């Protein structure tokens, strides 16, 4: 087939960034249209890499002062601290900011077809930001499956719980 | 203007502020010189009443007020004082003179090429250039700033001045 | 394209009314309750 | 054969054509010059068979409707379970549910309506619950509020199923005609498939979940060492104390010796005498039978494997003489005409809910529902509610085949018109039948009220007075005394505890005590088939009138909700099949008012009440039937009058919600008689007469205001005839029985 | 009491009496020719306004006491 | 007689029935349950709910009554909320009556009351504002009214 699989060759897709091919095994972009499915894969990526970035980056040891952290997950200790603080309030309605206001008609223009969805801009680097064909779309894979393995591997770093009950550096202490 | 192919509104770029920014497409249904005219004057009263944030220092307090830098209950203070009836007879007075069909969607008197009316301008050194749209950036940022001194005085309630020095939550 | 025509009908913007003044009527007995004054 | 033959991009899914109110009929695409397109545009929403004639595009509309009402059934038990996870004081209620009233909703504080936040105890208020939700998650085995949270979620993804799996089925995959009147499939499906796979994976969940969960709630273990459902099949050990045949394995069901299987499964009947329910190893025992008899029951339909029958072969075969062509036709009326089958459907539902109030009062197959009687009242009367309304549905949508969609090419000699030859044989006896039973079901109530009003008691018709003791209804009761050790040979006790043995009692509280019938409940027996009788006299006379009448010869040529003819033939008003149904509805709320008002007035003197000391008995209104029943002087006075005055009393409490929806539902019935008792011809100058003093003011609305049509401006008149006259009883009902049990 | 109740609704049968001879006058009775532009054809004419003005006193009350007294139920 | 309400006994024998009718629910709760700090904000509400009823007027039923003269004195309890609801609703009716002479004069009037043109509708929403001197302008001209509209025989 034209997929590297068992066998669907190209149901909708193919010319996308999957540069190691098209997988989609259930039907989705049989019936979704896709549009919205890949603005759904985006930003879910993106906002996972942010995730595991952040799960790092809280595990090496930053607070002005807060409490401390034992894992970074499971609300009363880490989210419901902050909630109660009043204080991931509104690092959420910025957010709402960025959805509801410059992210939903956004999606309107990643529905009517007229976007590539991606591409909110956003290139502040010289020397290499090529907005062409090739860097463009081989850096677009590279956030893409970047962005992937941020998904799984948050999954990872969420489900270490039951036979860890620690952190992840904390894990590599142990085994 | 904005990056993601969301610049065909209703708008037009000569207009003067422009910089191409409406996502949630305001512009249309509202009468987009209208809302010139709303973002002007909502510029300019908020400027002014900014710069009433500024001037709650020491200078001009001439005898009838005795209460400086409240910002909260000085609305109470001067609602309570009367006579802020007689300032909406001052600006409802002019405003007559200003516009002269004062309504807000009905008959909007767009004649002269702008939301400015009759040039209220006696100093007159610039006419309707370029100096309108740094009146715009000069409107916005009064807007914004006259937002963040207001609950300054909401949740601390300390100084709409010394918040810039030294002093933090 | 035309949801937004869908909603200008008569019913939904009805509720989008009546739903907005009827907030405004709740929001304004929660902040000032047993208004009988002024 | 059968074969699935599937459409695809059938229907483009833009939001163009909801731009387009009343894009669907070419005879409302006009546009509103009137009003009255405004509610023609919400009474052809739905007239499915009046869009096209087409039956393929149509039954793709249906068939994708039905995935929006299971959309918004599972919004609605996502909303039941997670109400009863966030608000509820189930798990509190877990812990002791004889002292703890049951609350799910706990009321926002504004103005006032805060004081409806009832404290019923476990430490948070809120209004009661009278759905019985709490019964049924003791009943499935809902230990904490996590299976609550989680399965709302489920619900909401069940929704979601729904949603997308009607855009599926009308818009990008939708099938053809073909694969709809491939009804032996469809019945070989339903009855084996969902009902088989559901009462057997049914008995699973008790089996694995409620027989060890409610063992332990049986014997008191508080809702924290109470293990999961998910610890039971890790090991059967956990199993295996509580229940011993589960060491064994599906060994002894292999072998069939089901003889092991005694712990698990049983045939004993009664109640639970600890948790006033039933016993759920006989309801899983039950379920089990469902199980393997449904699906037995669903293999007799041949679809493609030439084994089975086929219904064409069986309607043919009984060609009676006294009918002459036999059922012939109905095969072709029953997978052409879908109004047919909504009215079988129907009927078959609508009895079916009447069944399930009948079943749930006396045999109470909940835990702790019977200890709490609002639940126990709330379920009979709303099923019996939506168990009443059904049933004129099928009144209805039968006279809608009979007008639409009736050929008498396909059907000419056969069971069905020959009834339509002799249909003033029909409802002339119907007629007599319910002069008959008036007389003898409600000129009794005149004689015991007279006779009570004149002095002479020794003249009514009471256990003292000229005595109308149910014989036939005693003597089978009697039989089912007699059931457990004669012919229920492997049962112990009776069917239920409304039939044999003494009263079962839990937290003294009376969960059934056998119902005795003395002259007073033989008369309303008889207000019952009579006003049933009634029913059964319009929506046969809204049937087998409704295509071509004597007074009107042509009624298809006019149509189904037709107002009338004219006033020649001195009138002829109402007239229409639909209108037969209009007053359908309102003996409906008749026939169900006073079977609820026999229920509970009858279970608040001879069931319900509390227990005292030495087994010492105490009733509601204490014995007050049978000596109160035969008149109406007693009916209103003792029990409308008095059964009332904690609905009246109810203010500054939490109760008094109901003393607002039992005022305003007055209002609400009251509100009906405007638009029963005028006219359009009335309203419509009335309103043009305004129409001048907005013509005077510019305020000319461009929609022409017209009044509404006679048929919705009688429509109208049922519909707030019977919200406000059932949410009376409502409110009537739920403020008196939370007033006290 | 029963004096009180008998003569008001022998009242409003009167009433109720007198405006159905009112509608019999004009049906069955009124000549619009001997009444050339009258005091009465005057009546027939204005009548959308006193009909509009019943329906909005009518209107203004039953706002106003069904207001006022589910306000004071509620 | 109508006593000035913040010493009619009445009034006040209302005020400890309902503080402590509603109380005796408040010792149902431990000093830290959530319903018990709900009404603890509930008797709040009700001593509240007293003291600012204080300058009405009631009378011999302990219930405050109220004025509809225009005495001045009872101003604030029936024509300042009079004159500000007539305000209201000469708003709305200002508005409605705005945008049905506008959509009078478009292209299909029927498909305008269906689906309103929300630009145009929030332009009349607006703009009815100043009622009283835009109507009463607009009446000047002979324009709110009319002449020779529909009507039966005579
Ligand atoms: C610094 C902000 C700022 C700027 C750049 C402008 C600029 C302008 N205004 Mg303007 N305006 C402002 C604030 C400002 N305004 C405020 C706060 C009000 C409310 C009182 C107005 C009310 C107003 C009216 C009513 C009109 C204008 C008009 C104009 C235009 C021509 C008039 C002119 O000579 O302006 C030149 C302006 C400056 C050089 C800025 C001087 C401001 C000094 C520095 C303030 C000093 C502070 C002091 C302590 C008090 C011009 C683009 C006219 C118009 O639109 O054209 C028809 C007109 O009719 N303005
Ligand atoms: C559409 C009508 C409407 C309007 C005009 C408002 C207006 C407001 N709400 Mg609000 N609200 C609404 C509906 C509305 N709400 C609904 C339907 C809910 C339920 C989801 C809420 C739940 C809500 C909360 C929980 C809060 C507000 C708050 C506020 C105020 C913040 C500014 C403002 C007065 C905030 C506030 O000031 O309350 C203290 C706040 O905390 N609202
Ligand atoms: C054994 C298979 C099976 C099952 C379980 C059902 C079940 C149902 N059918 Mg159904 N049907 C079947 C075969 C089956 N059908 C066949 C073969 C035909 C063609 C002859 C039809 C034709 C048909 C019509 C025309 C209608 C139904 C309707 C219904 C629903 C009745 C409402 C109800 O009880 O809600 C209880 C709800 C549930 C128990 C949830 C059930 C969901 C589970 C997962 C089973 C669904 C599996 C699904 C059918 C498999 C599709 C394959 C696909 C994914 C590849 C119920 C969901 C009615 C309806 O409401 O439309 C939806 C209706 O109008 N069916
Ligand atoms: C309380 C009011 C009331 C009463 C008494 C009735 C009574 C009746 N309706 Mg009914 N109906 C009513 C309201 C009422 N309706 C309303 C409100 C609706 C609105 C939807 C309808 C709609 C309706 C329909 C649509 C139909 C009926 C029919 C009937 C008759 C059923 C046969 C029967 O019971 O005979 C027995 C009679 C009685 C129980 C009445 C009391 C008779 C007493 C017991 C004996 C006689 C009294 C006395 C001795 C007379 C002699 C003395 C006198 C001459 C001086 C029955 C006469 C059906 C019909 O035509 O008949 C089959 C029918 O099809 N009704
Ligand atoms: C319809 C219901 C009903 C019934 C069954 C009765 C029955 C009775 N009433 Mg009565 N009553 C009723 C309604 C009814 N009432 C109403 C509605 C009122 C108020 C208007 C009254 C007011 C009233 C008074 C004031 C008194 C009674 C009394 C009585 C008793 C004696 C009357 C008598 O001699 O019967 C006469 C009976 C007949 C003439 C027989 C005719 C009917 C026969 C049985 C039909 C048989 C046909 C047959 C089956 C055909 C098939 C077979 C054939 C083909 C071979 C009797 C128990 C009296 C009493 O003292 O009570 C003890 C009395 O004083 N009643
Ligand atoms: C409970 C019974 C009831 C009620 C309330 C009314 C009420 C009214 N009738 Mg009436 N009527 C009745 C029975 C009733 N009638 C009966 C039995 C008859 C004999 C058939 C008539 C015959 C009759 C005639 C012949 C006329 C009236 C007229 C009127 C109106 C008088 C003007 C007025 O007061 O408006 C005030 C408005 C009300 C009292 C309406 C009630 C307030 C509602 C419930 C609130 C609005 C809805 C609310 C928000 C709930 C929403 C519902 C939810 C689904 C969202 C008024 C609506 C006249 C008319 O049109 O006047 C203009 C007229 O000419 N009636
Ligand atoms: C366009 C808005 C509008 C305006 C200006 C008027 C104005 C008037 N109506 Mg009215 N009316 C309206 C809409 C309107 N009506 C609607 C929609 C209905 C159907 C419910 C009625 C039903 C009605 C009756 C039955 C009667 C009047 C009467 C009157 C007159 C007396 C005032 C009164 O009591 O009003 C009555 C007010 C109501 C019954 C309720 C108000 C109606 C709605 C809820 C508010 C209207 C706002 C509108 C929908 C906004 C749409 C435009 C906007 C979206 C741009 C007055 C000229 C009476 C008359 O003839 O007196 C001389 C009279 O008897 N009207
Ligand atoms: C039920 C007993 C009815 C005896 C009818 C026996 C019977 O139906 O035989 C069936 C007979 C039809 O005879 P065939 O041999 O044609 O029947 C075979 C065909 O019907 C099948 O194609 O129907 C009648 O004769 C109709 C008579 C209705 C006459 C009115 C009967 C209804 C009155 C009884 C209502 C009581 C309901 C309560 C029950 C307690
Ligand atoms: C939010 C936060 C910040 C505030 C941040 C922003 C920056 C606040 C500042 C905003 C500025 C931009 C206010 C600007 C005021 C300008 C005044 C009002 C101009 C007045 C001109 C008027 C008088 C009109 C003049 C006509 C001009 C023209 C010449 C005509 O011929 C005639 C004539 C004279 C009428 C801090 C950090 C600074 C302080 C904190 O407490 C709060
Ligand atoms: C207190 C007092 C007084 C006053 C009073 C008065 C006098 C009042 C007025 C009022 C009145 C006194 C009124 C009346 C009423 C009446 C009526 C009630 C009428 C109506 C009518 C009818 C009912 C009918 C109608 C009609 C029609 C419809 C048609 C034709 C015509 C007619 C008219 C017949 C006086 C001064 C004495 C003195 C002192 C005391
Ligand atoms: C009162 C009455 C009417 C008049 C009922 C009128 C026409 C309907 C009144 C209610 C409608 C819904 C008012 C329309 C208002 C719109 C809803 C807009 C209002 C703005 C918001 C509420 C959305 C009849 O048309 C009628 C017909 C046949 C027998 C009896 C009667 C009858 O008794």
């Amino acid at each position: 087939p034209s997929m590297p699989f068992l066998k669907r060759p190209s149901k909708l897709d193919g010319s996308l960034p999957g540069g190691e091919g098209c997988f989609d095994p259930l039907g989705f972009t049989e019936v979704f249209s896709l549009e919205w499915l890949r603005e759904a894969e985006i930003k879910h990526c993106r906002v996972a890499m942010l995730a595991v970035l952040g799960v790092i980056a809280q595990e090496f040891g930053t607070f002005d002062f807060y409490n401390a952290k034992s894992k970074l997950q499971l609300s009363p200790d880490l989210h419901n601290q902050f909630v109660q603080n009043g204080a991931l309030q509104q690092i959420l309605l910025f957010v709402c900011a960025w959805e509801f206001i410059v992210g939903l008609p956004a999606l309107i223009e990643s529905v009517n077809g007229n976007r590539e969805p991606g591409y909110f801009g956003f290139d502040p680097l010289k020397l290499g930001g090529t907005v062409g064909s090739a860097q463009w779309k081989r850096m677009q894979a590279g956030e893409l499956r970047n962005g992937r393995l941020a998904m799984i591997a948050f999954g990872g770093f969420f489900h270490q719980q039951l036979l860890t009950k620690q952190g992840i550096i904390e894990q590599l202490a142990h085994f | 203007a904005l990056p993601f192919l969301s610049k065909p509104p209703n708008l037009s770029p000569d207009m003067p502020g422009y910089r191409g920014f409406d996502p949630l497409r305001f512009s249309d249904a509202f009468d987009v010189n209208w809302l010139q005219e709303g973002e002007i004057k909502n510029g300019r009263v908020a400027m002014l009443a900014c710069l009433h944030f500024f001037v709650t220092e020491f200078y001009q307090f001439p005898f009838f007020a005795g209460a400086p830098k409240l910002a909260g209950p000085a609305h109470d203070y001067f609602v309570k004082s009367g006579a802020m009836i007689q300032i909406l007879a001052f600006i409802g007075f002019l405003e007559f003179l200003l516009h002269r069909g004062k309504v807000l969607y009905s008959d909007m008197e767009w004649k002269g090429r702008k939301p400015g009316e009759l040039g209220f301008n006696p100093l007159n050194l610039p006419n309707d250039k370029a100096m309108r749209d740094r009146e715009v950036n000069n409107g916005r940022l009064a807007m914004l700033g006259f937002a963040g001194i207001i609950h300054g005085e909401f949740l601390n309630g300390k100084m709409p001045f010394e918040q810039i020095t030294n002093f933090q939550p | 394209m035309n949801l937004k025509k869908y909603l200008s009908t008569a019913p939904v913007v009805a509720t989008l009314w009546l739903f907005l003044t009827a907030g405004i009527l709740i929001e304004l007995n929660r902040f000032f309750p047993d208004s009988l004054f002024y | 054969q059968v074969k699935v033959v599937v459409d695809r991009d059938v229907v483009p899914t833009s939001f163009e054509k909801w731009a387009k109110p009343g894009h669907f009929s070419r005879s409302l695409a006009k546009g509103p010059k009137t009003t009255t397109w405004i509610w023609n545009l919400h009474a052809d929403a739905h007239d499915f068979d009046s869009h096209t004639s087409s039956l393929e595009e149509v039954s793709r509309k249906i068939f994708s409707a039905h995935f929006g009402q299971l959309a918004i059934i599972f919004i609605w038990l996502s909303g039941m379970y997670f109400h009863g996870a966030r608000f509820s004081n189930y798990v509190a209620w877990l812990s002791n549910p004889t002292g703890i009233k049951p609350s799910a909703q706990v009321v926002w504080p504004i103005v006032g309506q805060q004081i409806l936040n009832a404290d019923v105890g476990g430490g948070m208020q809120g209004i009661q619950i009278t759905s019985g939700l709490f019964q049924l998650w003791r009943a499935s085995g809902i230990v904490n509020e996590l299976q609550l949270y989680v399965t709302a979620l489920g619900g909401l993804g069940m929704a979601g199923l729904m949603i997308f799996a009607g855009w599926f089925h009308y818009h990008k995959a939708a099938p053809k005609l073909e694969w709809f009147q491939n009804v032996e499939s469809m019945l070989n499906h339903h009855l084996a498939g969902l009902l088989g796979l559901g009462s057997l994976s049914w008995a699973g969940h008790q089996i694995h979940v409620s027989l060890p969960i409610n063992k332990l709630l049986d014997a008191g273990v508080a809702p924290s060492s109470i293990p999961l459902p998910h610890e039971f099949i890790l090991n059967r050990n956990l199993m295996a104390e509580l229940y011993p045949s589960f060491q064994q394995g599906l060994v002894p069901f292999f072998t069939l010796n089901w003889k092991q299987y005694s712990d698990i499964l049983t045939f004993k009947g009664g109640l639970s005498p600890v948790t006033g329910g039933l016993w759920l190893t006989d309801v899983a025992h039950h379920h089990l039978a469902i199980a393997v008899l449904f699906l037995v029951a669903g293999h007799m339909y041949r679809t493609n494997w030439g084994i089975g029958h086929s219904i064409k072969q069986i309607l043919e075969a009984h060609k009676g003489p006294l009918t002459g062509e036999g059922h012939k036709g109905l095969y072709e009326i029953l997978t052409t005409s879908w109004h047919a089958n909504l009215a079988i459907n129907l009927a078959m539902l609508g009895s079916l809910s009447i069944i399930v109030a009948h079943h749930m009062y006396a045999m109470p197959p909940y835990p702790y529902l019977a200890t709490d009687y609002p639940t126990q009242l709330s379920l009979f009367t709303h099923h019996m509610w939506i168990g009443g309304f059904c049933i004129v549905g099928a009144g209805a949508h039968a006279a809608i085949y009979m007008v639409r969609d009736y050929s008498p090419t396909v059907n000419f000699n056969n069971v069905l018109d020959r009834m339509i030859r002799h249909r003033d044989a029909i409802i002339s006896h119907l007629n007599w039948v319910c002069i008959f039973l008036g007389m003898h079901s409600f000129g009794l109530y005149i004689h015991n009220d007279t006779m009570r009003a004149l002095g002479r008691a020794q003249d009514m018709f009471s256990d003292t007075a000229i005595q109308l003791q149910p014989v036939f209804a005693q003597w089978i009761q009697q039989i089912h005394t007699l059931a457990p050790g004669n012919t229920a040979v492997n049962a112990l006790a009776t069917a239920s505890y409304a039939f044999g043995a003494d009263t079962v009692t839990v937290g003294s509280k009376i969960a059934m005590m056998p119902i005795k019938l003395g002259t007073a409940d033989f008369m309303v027996h008889h207000i019952h088939a009579f006003t049933i009788h009634v029913t059964t006299l319009i929506l046969l006379k809204g049937v087998l009138y409704a295509r071509n009448s004597r007074l009107i010869p042509d009624k298809a040529n006019l149509g189904f909700r037709f107002p009338c003819d004219g006033p020649g033939r001195g009138g002829t008003c109402q007239v229409s099949a639909w209108d037969h149904v209009f007053l359908g509805l309102f003996w409906m709320y008749n026939a169900l008012s006073i079977v609820i008002f026999h229920f509970s007035w009858k279970m608040q003197s001879d069931v319900w009440g509390t227990v005292t000391s030495n087994g010492a008995i105490s009733h509601i209104t204490g014995g007050n039937f049978a000596q109160s029943a035969i008149t109406i002087n007693g009916w209103l006075r003792d029990f409308l009058w008095a059964q009332a005055s904690q609905v009246i009393q109810s203010y500054g409490s939490s109760l008094s919600a109901y003393g607002l929806m039992f005022l305003g539902a007055h209002f609400v019935w009251a509100f009906s008689l405007m638009f029963l008792f005028s006219g359009r011809g009335y309203w419509q100058e009335l309103i043009e007469s305004i129409v001048w003093a907005h013509n005077k003011l510019k305020v000319a609305p461009a929609i022409a205001p017209r009044a509404l049509s006679i048929t919705q401006g009688r429509a109208v008149g049922v519909a707030h005839y019977l919200l406000g006259g059932i949410a009376t009883t409502w409110a009537f009902f739920l403020a008196r029985i939370i007033a006290v049990g | 009491s029963a004096l009180y109740t008998h003569h008001q609704y022998i009242a409003g049968l009167l009433i109720v009496g007198a405006f159905a001879h009112g509608a019999i006058f004009f049906i069955r009775d009124y000549d619009p020719e001997q009444n050339q532009d009258n005091v009465l054809a005057r009546m027939l004419a204005h009548k959308e306004a006193v009909i509009s003005h019943l329906s909005w006193v009518s209107l203004f009350l039953g706002f106003h006491t069904l207001g006022l007294y589910v306000h004071n139920d509620v | 007689v109508l006593t000035p309400c913040q010493q009619s006994e009445a009034f006040h024998k209302r005020e400890i029935n309902e503080v402590r009718t509603l109380e005796n629910r408040q010792a149902n709760y431990e000093a830290n349950s959530p319903s018990y700090l709900a009404l603890q904000s509930q008797i709040d509400q009700v001593h509240k709910r007293f003291d600012k009823y204080g300058t009405l007027l009631c009378g011999q039923d302990g219930l405050p009554h109220l004025i509809t003269d225009g005495d001045w004195r009872h101003a604030r309890e029936f024509t300042i909320p009079a004159l500000l609801f007539l305000y209201i609703t000469g708003w709305i009716g200002w508005v409605g009556r705005s945008y049905l002479k506008y959509t009078k004069e478009t292209k299909n009037p029927t498909e305008q009351e269906i689906i309103l043109d929300v630009p145009m509708a929030l332009k009349y929403m607006l703009s009815g504002f100043l009622w009283p001197l835009s109507a009463w302008q607009e009446y000047r001209s002979g324009q709110l009214l009319a002449k020779e509209d529909e009507i039966t025989v005579s």
